[PDB]
Formats: structure tokens, sequence, C-alpha cells
């Protein structure tokens, strides 16, 4: 990330002193000790999933006492959560039912 | 042999049908508007959710 300066406001520089790493001016006397973890996550966009999951995925996230779909009112569909983009997004809930006689696809 | 404004003119049979398919695609087109906007739309495999409305509504 830019982080500037307080008196000149230049770029500062992360470089390395004699107890710490410093952001650094390089113009003015300004420096920085970095006494602590400091971070900047950048969050990118993941692949679409949609056609993922289509056609008997490797899905796992069923459990005992599962509900039952509410159409069929039988536990005979998959149900999973995923991020769509980043992780930062609350995940979202969808499942889908596969029974004999019987396809659709659900929310 | 000749051709004429009453060769052309549709008759009461194509004027009942063409009423009744207009209503029942623009119902169809307007449900698939709805389906995308605010709601779940099923998307097509190999394209975005507004590819599949156009391929729909053509
Ligand atoms: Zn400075
Ligand atoms: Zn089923």
């Amino acid at each position: 990330m830019l982080l500037f300066c307080p008196g000149c406001g230049n770029g500062l520089i992360v470089e390395e002193g004699q107890r710490c790493h410093r952001f650094s001016c390089n113009t003015c006397p300004y420096v920085h000790n970095i006494t602590r973890k400091v971070t900047n996550r950048k969050y990118p966009k993941l692949k679409e999933v949609d056609d993922v999951l289509g056609g008997a995925a490797a899905w796992e996230n069923v459990d005992s006492t599962a509900e039952s779909c509410p159409k069929c009112e039988h536990p005979r569909a998959y149900f999973m959560q995923l991020q769509t983009r980043s992780a930062d997004e609350p995940m979202t809930t969808f499942y889908k039912c596969c029974n004999a006689q019987c396809g659709h696809r659900w929310r | 042999f000749s051709i004429g404004i009453g060769d052309v003119t549709p008759g009461q049979g194509l004027l009942k049908a063409k009423y009744e398919l207009l209503n029942a695609g623009y119902k169809k087109c307007d449900e698939y508007i709805e389906a995308l906007n605010t709601g779940k739309l099923q998307q097509q495999p190999g394209c975005t959710a507004e590819e599949t409305l156009e391929a729909l509504i053509l």
C-alpha cells in the first residue's frame, strides 16, 4: 500500500535499519520503525463454481440428522455453502435434489 | 397472373393466432426478465447470465 510522509508527502519505501526494518522517506529525515505486524490483503476473485458442482461432483457437506429437502421431504439431496467471490463474502446456501422421476434445482 | 393487396391481406384466423402468440411470448419474456433482475435465473452452461437471457428471449 502507498503510505506517505507527514512532513513532505513523498512516497515511503521500506528499508532496514540497525534495530528494525523502517519505512523511510527518500527526501526528508522522517522514518517509521516497524514495531509490530502490519499487513495488506488483496482478496482476489476466485473461479466460478456453477458448472463445477453440476453433474455428481465430489461433495461432502452432508451430515447425520441433516434436513430433508422441502419439496420431496426426503434427505435425497446434497447441500453446500461456498463463497462465490473473495472470502470476505458471507457464504451463500444452496441445494439440489436428485431423485427417481424427479429433477429440480433450488436455492 | 396477378398480385394485389387482397393477396397479402391477413385473414381472421391469423389475426386471432397472432394476438395469442404475442401475449404468450411477451408473458414468457417478462417472466425471464423478472427471473434475472430480482431472483434466480438458471444460467446456461458456457456463458454469463445476461447471455442466457439473450438466448432465451431470442
Ligand atoms: Zn518525507
Ligand atoms: Zn431428489
